[PDB]
């Protein structure tokens, strides 16, 4: 998937 | 431009004493206070299935209305579509393209849009990697004399210089189906991590002459094409160099500027533009300190 926020 | 000085902008004292009052926490909640904004435009090229593999990150689309389209494109996963934003500077429409970091996928996409948006300077603030998770991808020839080709556009590195946080390549762009070639000059800034703030706001304002003397240089040897800006996402240290940028350049030329105006119009432009409260607050703290390193106050 891959997230940017969040860390 | 969006980036217009009214109406509220600000002396670089009054700045001072706008800091002063506010502190850390209120800069801090200045900067949630932009994310609250009403976010005006749609994501939904970026959300089209032929284009979700070219976003880098499932929660950083990017908008609709100020996206760069790709127009000479060849193959069927070859869309209009890039993770990329004409963004406003001051007093000069689309100075910058904040592009995310090219994906393998996307590597060709990138170049097209370089070419097309006659793009003469490419500044890129991310590693290729960074806590073992890929950041970006290595879309460029890294040894001098080495070529990619992109289809119709094949890129030769002309020769790199490593700087103390930064890299300068300089790079051929070749189309090779209308026989045009184009120098275009890349450089990546090292000591900026993702999510986090320059080591030295001292080392990312003399970069960013660095790069405003190059853009100015390769203008003069040719209204004025954009800055493509890309970090990992294009939108954490991207919207917070290309504020900066802005506000500097409005308080060299007005001297007056405002930071709040900055982001709130630029996430209008590059949705998401400065990722993180400290990154808000080192826009004002590196013009605060370059402001007495030059004894503006």
């Amino acid at each position: 998937s891959q997230v940017y926020s969040l860390d | 431009s969006v980036h217009v000085p009214g109406p509220h902008a600000m002396t670089i004292q009054e700045l001072v004493d706008y800091v002063n009052a506010r502190q850390k926490q209120g800069i801090y909640e200045e900067y949630e206070d932009i994310r609250r904004e009403n976010p005006v435009g749609t994501f939904h090229c970026s959300m089209s299935p032929g284009n979700l593999e070219k976003n880098r990150y499932g929660d950083v689309p990017c908008l609709d209305q100020t996206r760069v389209k790709l127009t000479k494109r060849s193959g069927h996963t070859q869309t209009d579509y890039i993770n990329a934003s004409f963004m406003d500077g001051y007093k000069q429409k689309n100075a910058y393209i904040g592009t995310q970091g090219p994906l393998e996928n996307t590597y060709r996409d990138f170049w097209l849009m370089v070419w097309e948006q006659k793009v003469l300077v490419i500044v890129m603030t991310t590693r290729f990697e960074e806590g073992g998770r890929r950041k970006c991808g290595q879309y460029w020839p890294l040894e001098k004399d080495s070529r990619i080709r992109f289809g119709f556009l094949t890129v030769t590195n002309l020769g790199v210089e490593n700087m103390n946080h930064y890299k300068k390549t300089t790079l051929e762009i070749h189309n090779t189906e209308e026989r045009q070639k184009r120098q275009v000059t890349h450089f990546q800034f090292l000591s900026w991590p993702a999510y986090g703030v320059p080591s030295s706001a001292a080392s990312l304002i003399d970069f960013l002459r660095v790069v405003r003397n190059q853009q100015s240089l390769a203008v003069s040897n040719m209204p004025e094409p954009p800055i493509v800006v890309h970090a990992s996402a294009g939108i954490g240290r991207t919207g917070t160099f290309c504020s900066l940028d802005i506000c500097l350049a409005q308080l060299e030329e007005l001297g007056t500027l405002n930071v709040f105006q900055t982001v709130s119009r630029m996430r209008t432009q590059r949705a998401f533009s400065i990722q993180t409260p400290e990154q808000y607050y080192f826009c004002y703290k590196a013009i605060l300190e370059f402001a007495e390193k030059e004894g503006m106050v």
